[PDB]
């Protein structure tokens, strides 16, 4: 089957700059009789249907604005946007129509900028949690950027990876930031056999990891 | 221009069969072909197959062998798609694709088909509060955990919509055939703990509403 790769996966852009997307195929998608390239670029909004923008990889569809243009033929396919807007926050795809079965791309998403970082969001477990027979300590990461972050759970100096439930959010529409929650659940007698719980997270904009912990007794 | 109306969300158990429709209007059904695209993992798109309604030409993907058989309706002008032997990896949103020309293809609104061996439970909520007596930040953050509900979604507001600013809603995670979520809002230190706050969760599938004061 014809497989396609996309590069890069994600990139941070500002308002008004030029965005170039690359789609590469393993085989040639050029039909020699009519010099056409069977590939089309896609665009899907969060909560809406995916729509087409560029057909035959070099021509514009009616209804698409003049900022969306495409170039390339055969193997290298390029989609160049002249000036992005605030409504251009979407995920782009490229699909070939050369041979069956049809395959899709990996997906490219654009981001915004920049410079967000958290300090402390440590919440101890409440009294209503232990009556149900379990225990749960949470760690949020609000107002942080970029989304590439590593969370680590430490219990009395020992690393524990089982029971960690991570959850990432999308980009905010007010300050262009992200939020991440990490919930470690456990049973009730394991919570009483330990005292200290350390919430560890390493960041890119800091040269030292932020350490913070709390005690049970 | 052309309308592609599909079915709504369905709650099905594992082992049954689900049928997905795609109503066509505004154009003739016996001229253009219909395709199906399965969207998994949020962003990844998978091709299911296609059907020619006039000559009964049917092709399917290698990943959908003995799973998806396509059937068209020549009298009601609509398409049908049925699945057999549903498993846990079939939780995805499915679209019907209208192959008009090689220039443009029209899409539908999508059918959310989730599958779990799962009963509708009322959500149990617990308030969260920081256990420290003092802090260095001028803001105090709070939250409440929503655990043990089915199905999606649950609308979580704060103080009956008055504290709408600075709210952060996290997506749910499936653990033991039931979803869990959380929320965090930022509160200035001039109100807490002299002024009380409340968590308002709502579940229209269970018709419950519990208020927890922090």
């Amino acid at each position: 089957d014809i497989v396609m790769s996309q590069s890069p996966s994600s990139l941070a852009v500002s308002d008004g700059e030029r965005v170039t997307l690359t789609c590469k195929s393993s085989q040639s998608l050029l039909y020699s009789t009519n010099q056409k390239n069977y590939l089309a670029w896609y665009q899907q909004k969060p909560g809406q249907s995916p729509k087409l923008l560029i057909y035959w990889a070099s021509s514009r569809e009616s209804g698409v604005p003049d900022r969306f243009t495409g170039s390339g033929s055969g193997t290298d396919f390029t989609l160049t946007i002249s000036s992005v807007k605030a409504e251009d926050l979407a995920v782009y795809y490229c699909q070939q129509y050369y041979s069956y079965p049809l395959t899709f791309g990996a997906g490219t998403k654009l981001e915004l900028r920049a410079d967000a970082a958290p300090t402390v969001s440590i919440f101890p477990p409440s009294s209503e949690q232990l009556t149900s027979g379990g225990a749960s300590v949470v760690c949020f990461l609000n107002n942080f950027y970029p989304k590439d972050i590593n969370v680590k759970w430490k219990i009395d100096g020992s690393e524990r990876q089982n029971g960690v439930l991570n959850s990432w959010t999308d980009q905010d529409s007010k300050d262009s930031t992200y939020s991440m929650s990490s919930t470690l659940t456990l049973t009730k007698d394991e919570y009483e056999r330990h005292n200290s719980y350390t919430c560890e997270a390493t960041h890119k904009t800091s040269t030292s990891p932020i350490v913070k912990s709390f005690n049970r007794n | 221009e052309v309308q592609l109306q599909q079915s709504g969300p369905e709650l099905v158990k594992p082992g049954a069969s689900v049928k997905i429709s795609c109503k066509t209007s505004g154009y003739t059904f016996t001229e253009y072909t219909m395709y199906w695209v399965k969207q998994s993992h949020g962003q990844s798109l998978e091709w299911i197959g296609g059907i020619n309604p006039n000559i009964d030409d049917t092709t399917y993907n290698q990943n959908f062998k003995d799973k998806a058989t396509l059937t068209v309706d020549k009298s009601s002008s609509t398409a049908y798609m049925e699945f057999r032997s549903l498993t846990f990896d079939d939780s995805a949103v499915y679209y019907c694709a209208r192959d008009d020309k090689a220039s443009f293809a029209f899409w539908g609104q999508g059918t959310l088909v989730t599958v779990s061996a799962a009963k509708t439970t009322p959500p149990s909520v617990y308030p969260l509060a920081p256990g420290s007596a003092a802090q260095t930040n001028s803001m105090v953050t709070l939250g409440c955990l929503v655990k043990g509900y089915f199905p999606e979604p649950v609308t979580v507001t704060w103080n009956s919509g008055s504290l709408s600013s600075g709210v952060h809603t996290f997506p749910a995670v499936l653990q033991s055939d039931l979803y869990t979520l959380s929320s965090s809002v930022t509160v200035p230190s001039s109100t807490w703990p002299s002024e009380t706050v409340t968590c308002n969760v709502a579940h229209p599938a269970s018709s419950t509403k519990v208020d927890k004061k922090i």
